RNA sequence: AGGAGGUGCAUGGCCGCCGUCAGCUCGUACCGUGAGGCGUCCACUUAAGUGUGGUAACGAGCGAGACCCGCGCCCCCAGUUGCCAGUCCCUCCCGCUCGGGAGGGAGGCACUCUGGGGGGACUGCCGGCGAUAAGCCGGAGGAAGGGGCGGGCGACGGUAGGUCAGUAUGCCCCGAAACCCCCGGGCUACACGCGCGCUACAAUGGGCGGGACAAUGGGACCCGACCCCGAAAGGGGAAGGGAAUCCCCUAAACCCGCCCUCAGUUCGGAUCGCGGGCUGCAACUCGCCCGCGUGAAGCUGGAAUCCCUAGUACCCGCGUGUCAUCAUCGCGC
């Protein structure tokens, strides 16, 4: 019964150092102008965040 | 860069946007705004339900002044409710409530022209109302009840036509709801008339 | 001297900002230098619309566009004090240096 | 090497590279007459601009002709001289210096060894290398039948240009003479109709093949 | 200069020296057989043919016949 | 004349050879068995290849002064061959570029401007200019249109 | 003096050139033009001068200020620059007909420009794409 | 291809039954005149509007 | 509670394909006992159910078009961090300076450029065809002639197409285990078959020295000029830059001079040996870089098969996404 235990060690870098702030996801993190966000996430809130798509 | 501040703006937005959305589902929440004061920040809540926002003794209102405080690192934040200026023409607010028609228990069909016929007699161009789930059976189905005029592809579709998705969970699963609306007094290029 | 940097994600915003502290400086009576329209910050993300792999590959490029003007205006107590004044919408920032 | 009175030339009149006049030169063919372009033009270099009109190649300048249809790979789905000559990095694709110096340089060896204009000697070899009849196939009932059509100038033109370029690069390809020395000595033996030519060669096959049809 | 040489520090003598044909030969095959020796994995690899410096060898390094 | 003037190459040849008169130019000692950067694949094959990369470091000094040694490596460097790998391009290196430099401020011809790199002197641009007189004076009569220039 | 400036443009290469009163001195970026490689970009450049003829070309001085594109863009934009900076000088209509005969891209400009690529191998360009496998 | 759209034809002969003689066969015054009479925004389906009303103005001139 | 445990044959959302295909429907009327039919058919035309005319149909809606972003020409406004053509001052150099060139200053915005607002192109006019209509072909003028050029926007529905392993979610299941954390290993194995590419089989070249010309983008535990130390990799100090101010950033293909002269070679650069570095807590499984050394198939490819119509294809490099380090990759220039 340790608290010291069932934690997470500190990455200042790899995979694992960045997290979507709205899933968690530990893959395709979108790091451009610190986003932090997934593939998946930037799709649904572009409009949202103001992005729209003139080209 | 100067882009970093409008990038993470946003971002703080749409946060407080979806955590208020998950929040206040019952009080017919329709949106927020924020302005900066040299003091600190204004939330203006867009609601239907102020009763709820609110709460009994404003207990519900500081908890929320605290959690925008202390989570979304906003610094002197205070909060104000509003109504909304057209509920039957806020695509968000018609699909949240018909979604939570859906769980309380109404036909979907009734519920789906209800919604339909109330948002049509209070103003608008057109409404599409499309309910994808498993409806009559363990089969799913997507059924679309519209009316009036709408635009789907194109510029004026994007821009005009208000949209909005709710899901609602029943005993069997989740069923999409997805409302459509064009505002009145909207013109198309199409529409020229003389002068 | 007194030198406006003002970036906004809307043209009709950074325009009303501009005619304002032109109409200020007209109204002032200063040597104001005209609005400089510096180039247009394009930020591009392009992204892969499917969630999965499976089909044929496909992006969007998502797009949002800031744009920045600059403005020179000779320091004089009362013209600065109202341009510290401006009404400065939501949508704008706005900085203000002293040389 | 080189001169540089010649490294560094300076023309002064309009005429085909600064140093040869398209004045004297005769075509006798009728039918290739109006498609041969031999109007004062000094740069052989149209930068395109004659892909987007219907019969725009009439008014390109024969020597840019050369230079575009040399400036290739040689084979790349067919065979030449039973060969596939696919060079992938060390080829002339969208190298029109190297094509134009190419060019310059087969005509100053041909020029050397006939005694007669360069440009001459070309329209000899593309009047002796167009074939007349070719063959086709027409689809008349349910079935097809091969017969003999005759050859629109423009064809002939592109067919015999196209043939001189690819014999030059078969003569070229893989021995100890050079480019420009294959394109001259293929340009000659065209003039000469010497059947070791492989535009009069190709020329002889087309035309013996379209009369066992007809 | 001593960065030319074929072997920069020789694992015995330590000293800077350039071998040619069967000199060359005898260090290289002694060094490979020290490898071996000592059981390292570089040694394992060079007994078995396969690619020594971590290569994949799923889809290259194919020097047998088809089979099946 | 001026450098301007004359083609580059003649002159960058020509004042490498009046170079060798020069004491303070001499090749160091590790130059014959160094190459002219990484993306190169053998020595240089001149064996006074020293007397050229000084000629043409000084007119590089005299054209886009003040220039200094990470631009003048990223002029020197080129395209390498990575073997079953792509082309791509490479800098060159430091240390000729650096010697060279230093070689030509003790002769006299550049100076080092602080926080902006080697420009060169008067002295310089008068030993650069003269030869390329001489060259175009000898071109004159080759080309005759250059004398109007 | 009189001085005329003139603009050409080549895909991404922009020329601007001054034209006066001299003694047939014509430099590209503080070069001779007699002096230019290769020789079809100095033919390139030359051109519009010989057309116009050996007279009003050693009776006058250009300056040609050419900056991005390659050196074929450059060469182009240059002789358009000058083509229309010779116009201009001399006032001379059949000099202009001839210059419109002999080849219009010299005072018209050309518009055309690169085409954006376009994904399934964008790198390759707007059109190429990925092969087939079908199996 | 070049169809005149629908709702161009349509608005084209409205404006030229309700104003006769306000559009002649010149483009450059049949186009000034659209601008001025009607609330087009844009300027392709103006000008398509003064082409086809210049149009059948000349239709209406030689008699069909 | 938690579950990247099963179920995409229970779902929501999104995506690929039919398909940027031209289709999918409605009000009333009319036909047929009914399923259904008409309009939505016929002739011509269009990329288009895009239009003209006839008609037991008359009128509409969603699609298409329209619409939105960018490119090419001109005009007005604006002149800094952007530009330097004319005028003035200073310094330096050349053929000794008649003349020419370079840099720094004041000064200007004239040109380029940047970014706001407008103009222009609409089958507008001429001839011909079609029927005089819809429309089509050619020509004049024009920067741009016929959708001006390249993109975004994907209809009613289906494909039990893929996704529960991005988030959400029903049922079932584990629930002290299938839940949480840590050390080590594996996803990198290797007789073989296949798809996409890179490098080459050389002279339309290889090596050496010299000479030129870009654009898109990015920069704070970051880009880093400049100086010094090293043969290279790289190492030490450090100006400026939250960016039209500083940096990445003096690209390659291309041109000139020399060597090689048709050869498994001065082609080709896999495969190994020794040594030197970078990142990182850790480099053997299993990273990248440089120096010397060795030098394997390969000398043009059967049946078969893929992409492309204008600045397009081919060839040549560069930026960015992933990133402490790693690009033969995706997206762009
Ligand atoms: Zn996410």
């Amino acid at each position: 019964a340790k608290a010291d235990y069932n934690k997470r060690k500190p990455r200042k870098f790899g995979k694992g150092a960045r997290r979507c702030i709205r899933c968690g996801q530990y893959g395709p993190i979108i790091r451009i102008q610190g986003l932090m966000l997934c593939r998946h996430c930037f799709r649904e809130v572009a409009p949202k965040l103001g992005f729209r798509k003139y080209e | 860069a100067i882009e970093r501040y409008f990038i993470r703006e946003a971002v703080r937005e749409m946060l407080i946007d979806e955590f208020l959305e998950k929040e206040l589902r019952r009080a017919g929440y329709g949106g927020l705004d924020i302005k900066k004061t040299p003091l600190g920040t204004k939330v203006i809540i867009f609601a239907a339900n102020p009763g709820y926002v609110i709460g009994r003794g404003g207990r519900r209102i500081r908890e929320l002044t605290r959690i925008l405080e202390k989570q979304f690192g906003l610094e002197n934040p205070q909060i104000e409710v509003e109504e909304i200026k057209n509920p039957y023409l806020n695509a968000k607010v018609q699909a949240v409530r018909l979604a939570q028609a859906l769980e309380r228990g109404i036909h979907f069909r009734r519920a789906a022209y209800a919604a339909l016929r109330a948002i049509m007699n209070n103003g608008a161009r057109g409404v599409e109302i499309r309910l994808s789930g498993k409806l009559t059976g363990e089969r799913a189905k997507s059924i679309r009840f519209y009316q009036g005029y709408l635009a789907k592809v194109g510029n004026p579709a994007e821009t005009l036509v208000s949209k909005g998705y709710a899901q609602a969970l029943l005993k069997l699963g989740v069923i999409g709801v997805k409302v459509a609306i064009m505002p009145p007094g909207a013109r198309l290029p199409d529409e020229i008339e003389i002068i | 001297k007194a030198r406006i940097k003002i970036a906004s994600t809307n043209v009709r915003s950074l325009d009303e900002v501009a005619n304002q502290i032109k109409q200020i400086a007209e109204r002032t009576g200063v040597r104001m230098s005209g609005p400089i329209p510096l180039p247009t910050k394009r930020i591009r993300i392009t992204t892969r619309k499917s969630p999965d792999g499976e089909g044929s590959a496909t992006f969007d490029r998502w797009e949002l566009r800031v744009h920045k003007r600059l403005i020179d205006i000779e320091a004089d107590e009362r013209a600065m004090r109202q341009i510290m004044r401006i009404r400065v919408p939501e949508d704008v920032t706005i900085e203000i240096e002293l040389i | 090497a080189k001169p540089l009175n010649e490294r560094f030339f300076i023309p002064h009149e309009i005429k085909v590279m600064g140093r040869w006049s398209t004045e004297d030169v005769e075509v006798r063919d009728p039918s290739l007459k109006p498609y041969i372009n031999l109007e004062p033009r000094l740069l052989p270099h149209t930068h395109g601009r004659h892909a987007k009109k219907h019969f725009g190649k009439a008014n390109v300048h024969i020597v840019e002709r050369l230079i575009n249809k040399i400036m290739r790979s040689g084979g790349s789905h067919y065979k030449v001289a039973g060969h596939f000559m696919r060079r992938e990095h060390r080829s002339l694709n969208s190298k029109k210096v190297k094509a134009y110096e190419v060019v310059k340089e087969a005509f100053k060896i041909i020029e050397q060894r006939t005694g007669k204009n360069p440009i001459q000697v070309l329209v000899w070899a593309i009047e002796n290398a167009a074939p007349r009849e070719d063959t086709t196939s027409v689809m008349f009932g349910g079935i097809r039948y091969h017969v003999a059509v005759d050859i629109s100038p423009m064809r002939r033109l592109d067919v015999a240009l196209r043939n001189i370029a690819l014999g030059a690069s078969a003569k070229c390809y893989r021995n100890k003479m050079s480019f420009a020395e294959a394109l001259a000595e293929e340009i000659i033996l065209a003039a000469n109709k010497d059947p070791k030519s492989y535009a009069y060669s190709k020329k002889l096959e087309i035309e013996r093949i379209a009369e066992s049809s007809r | 200069p001593r960065w030319a040489v074929n072997r920069p520090k020789d694992y015995e003598t330590g000293r800077d020296l350039h071998l040619i044909t069967a000199k060359l030969d005898m260090a290289i095959r002694e060094d490979i057989m020290r490898l071996r020796r000592i059981r390292a994995y570089r040694g394992i690899r060079h007994e078995l043919g396969l690619p020594v410096r971590g290569q994949r060898t799923r889809s290259n390094f194919r020097r047998g016949q088809t089979v099946g | 004349a001026t450098v301007y003037d004359v083609p580059g190459d003649l002159l960058v040849e020509r004042v490498a050879q009046r170079l060798k008169e020069i004491p303070e130019i001499k090749p160091p000692e590790w130059a014959p068995f160094v190459k002219t950067g990484r993306h190169k694949e053998r020595l240089p094959e001149q064996e006074d290849w020293w007397y050229y990369r000084v000629a043409s470091i000084l007119r590089r000094v005299y054209l886009d002064g003040p220039v200094g040694i990470e631009r003048l490596r990223t002029y020197y460097g080129g395209r390498k061959n990575r073997g079953h790998a792509p082309e791509k391009f490479y800098k060159a290196g430091g240390s000729i570029i650096r010697k060279a430099l230093q070689q030509l401020e003790a002769a006299g011809f550049v100076e080092k401007v602080p926080g902006k790199g080697r420009v060169i002197t008067p002295k310089g641009r008068s030993f650069l200019d003269k030869i390329a007189t001489e060259l175009k004076k000898e071109l004159e009569e080759i080309i005759p249109e250059l004398k109007k220039y | 003096m009189r001085i005329i400036q003139t603009t050409g443009k080549r895909k991404t290469a922009i020329a601007r050139a001054v034209i006066r009163e001299g003694k047939g001195r014509v430099r590209i970026n503080g070069k001779p033009v007699e002096i230019i490689e290769p020789e079809i970009a100095r033919f390139t450049i030359l051109e519009p001068l010989i057309l116009a003829g050996e007279e009003i070309w050693n009776s006058v001085d250009i300056d040609v200020k050419v900056e991005g594109g390659g050196f074929m863009g450059q060469a182009e934009a240059a002789r358009m620059a000058i083509a229309r900076a010779l116009v201009e000088w001399t006032g001379d209509m059949s000099l202009k007909e001839k210059f419109m005969k002999y080849d219009r891209t010299m005072l018209v400009g050309d518009p055309r420009r690169t085409e954006p690529h376009k994904p399934n191998r964008s790198t390759k360009g707007p059109r190429a794409k990925r092969q087939k496998s079908y199996r | 291809g070049k169809i005149r759209q629908g709702f161009i034809k349509r608005v084209a002969r409205e404006l030229v039954n309700k104003y006769p003689n306000e559009f002649t066969t010149d483009f450059e015054h049949n186009k000034k005149k659209v601008q001025e009479l009607t609330n087009v925004t844009s300027k392709k389906i103006r000008n398509r509007i003064a082409g086809y009303v210049t149009k059948l103005v000349r239709m209406k001139m030689e008699g069909k």
